[PDB]
């Protein structure tokens, strides 16, 4: 299925995945 | 100072598909960078799809999710956007929009610039130049008053037309109506223009008709109508 | 998917005046809903971004307010390029993202009864077999008006299309056509050609009417 917000924001628990946004 | 500029006008057959680009004129550019939306006559605005920076993802509604594709070429800073099988509600203004900085919440910024609107007309028509007939001042015209005429410019497609008075001489007055879609699929509108009753004798009114896709100029000179 | 209500349809308001638009969302944004500007013939254009931040070249009258799922956009004195139609957007909840279905801002001005004209088909186009009958409403305000045709005397329905003009930007006025279509055969059956026009600046309805063949 298309990734979506709710699945987004749960990855971007992920610190080094949040950093990608963040460098 | 970046400027985004799209494709020209589409004209497609219900199932076919249609391909719109936007290119920027400077600035960094990603394939994230444009962003889809569009608006159907008389209608809101609708997002088509984005690409999601950094895992280059693209994010589409879910209504098209199977018919649409966005894909972007950053060595010449263009955005593409492709619909297939597409049905007459497809019919709409496209606009390319520029996605700022999301701050602290990816991965959406705002659509902060704007390309100037591609339109895309979905219909099983075919290319038809109008047919303009007169809307000729009433034989009532209030003496020493104003008189109201004009041209009917009926059964025409695609958009657009353009209607100018004694060769874009005459403007005021001038009300050039937007144009419906008639059940048969064609399109018809109706330019006036109010004058004074006393000069319908000697001045010319003429209306100066131009339908470009089908190469169709005509000028009419619109009198009153003689009696008998 | 967040639904974004947008309230009322349509503002009349006077240049000067106080404008306040309301959106509200199905579920709440936090403050992540911005507002845009459409003019016709125009591309939308960002003006205030998560909730209550102007864009840089978004004039200070322009001011939002709200969180959560009540949101507000200010225009505190309108000037006369600001009469256009306004969206709201949310930018966090996907996909799809959500755009409101827009306020129009219209401009405000003392009625004016239309003057009224009717056209007859002509005979070039009644060679072809059907026959335009059109009607036409000039610079009135407000745009609300009630058109109806008669022809030999019964009401018409279904057989006509109308077409308003955007405000003029010399008066705010409309105007408005309304088309009738008519089969030859049927134009032919008949006589007299009426369309009645009621108003709010009209003390009365205006009939402007012909009789088929008769000068």
């Amino acid at each position: 299925m298309q990734w979506n917000s709710t699945a987004f924001h749960q990855a971007l628990q992920d610190p080094r995945v949040r950093g990608l946004y963040f460098p | 100072q970046v400027q985004l500029v799209q494709s020209g006008a589409e004209v497609k057959k219900p199932g076919s598909s249609v391909k719109v680009s936007c290119k920027a004129s400077g600035g960094t550019f990603k394939t994230y960078t444009l962003t889809w939306v569009r608006q159907a006559p008389g209608q809101g605005l609708e997002w088509l799809g984005g690409i999601i920076p950094i895992f280059d993802a693209p994010n589409y509604a879910p209504k098209l999710l199977g018919r649409l594709t966005i894909t972007a070429d950053e060595s010449t800073k263009t955005s593409y956007m492709e619909l297939s099988s597409l049905r007459s509600e497809d019919s709409a203004i496209y606009y390319c929009a520029r996605v700022g900085d999301y701050g602290d919440h990816p991965p959406w910024g705002w659509f902060d610039l704007w390309g100037q609107g591609t339109l895309v007309t979905v219909s099983s028509a075919s290319t038809k130049g109008p047919s303009v007939f007169p809307l000729a001042p009433s034989s009532k015209s209030t003496s020493g008053g104003t008189a109201a005429l004009g041209c009917l410019v009926k059964d025409y497609f695609p958009e657009p037309v353009t209607v100018s008075w004694n060769s874009g001489a005459l403007t005021s007055g001038v009300h050039t109506f937007p144009a419906v879609l008639q059940s048969s699929g064609l399109y018809s509108l109706s330019s006036v223009v109010t004058v004074p009753s006393s000069s319908l004798g000697t001045q010319t009114y003429i209306c100066n008709v131009n339908h470009k896709p089908s190469n169709t100029k005509v000028d009419k000179k619109v009198e009153p109508k003689s009696c008998d | 998917e967040i639904v974004l209500t947008q309230s009322p349809a349509t503002l009349s308001l006077s240049p000067g005046a106080r404008a306040s638009l309301s959106c509200r969302a199905s579920q709440s944004v936090n403050n992540f809903l911005a507002w845009y500007q459409q003019k016709p013939g125009q591309a939308p254009r960002l003006l205030i971004y998560d909730a209550s931040k102007r864009a840089t070249g978004i004039p200070a009258r322009f001011s939002g307010s709200g969180s959560g799922t009540d949101f507000t956009l200010t225009i505190s004195s309108l000037e006369p390029e600001d009469f256009a139609v306004y969206y709201c957007q949310q930018r966090t909840n996907w996909p799809p993202l959500t755009f409101g279905g827009g306020t129009k801002v219209e401009i405000k001005r003392t009625v004016a009864a239309p003057s009224v004209f009717i056209f007859p088909p002509s005979d070039e186009q009644l060679k072809s077999g059907t026959a335009s009958v059109v009607c036409l409403l000039n610079n009135f305000y407000p745009r609300e008006a009630k058109v109806q045709w008669k022809v030999d005397n019964a009401l018409q329905s279904g057989n006509s299309q109308e077409s308003v003009t955007e405000q003029d930007s010399k008066d705010s006025t409309y105007s408005l056509s309304s088309t009738l279509t008519l089969s030859k055969a049927d134009y032919e059956k008949h006589k007299v050609y009426a369309c009645e026009v009621t108003h709010q600046g009209l003390s009365s309805p205006v009939t402007k009417s012909f009789n088929r063949g008769e000068c």
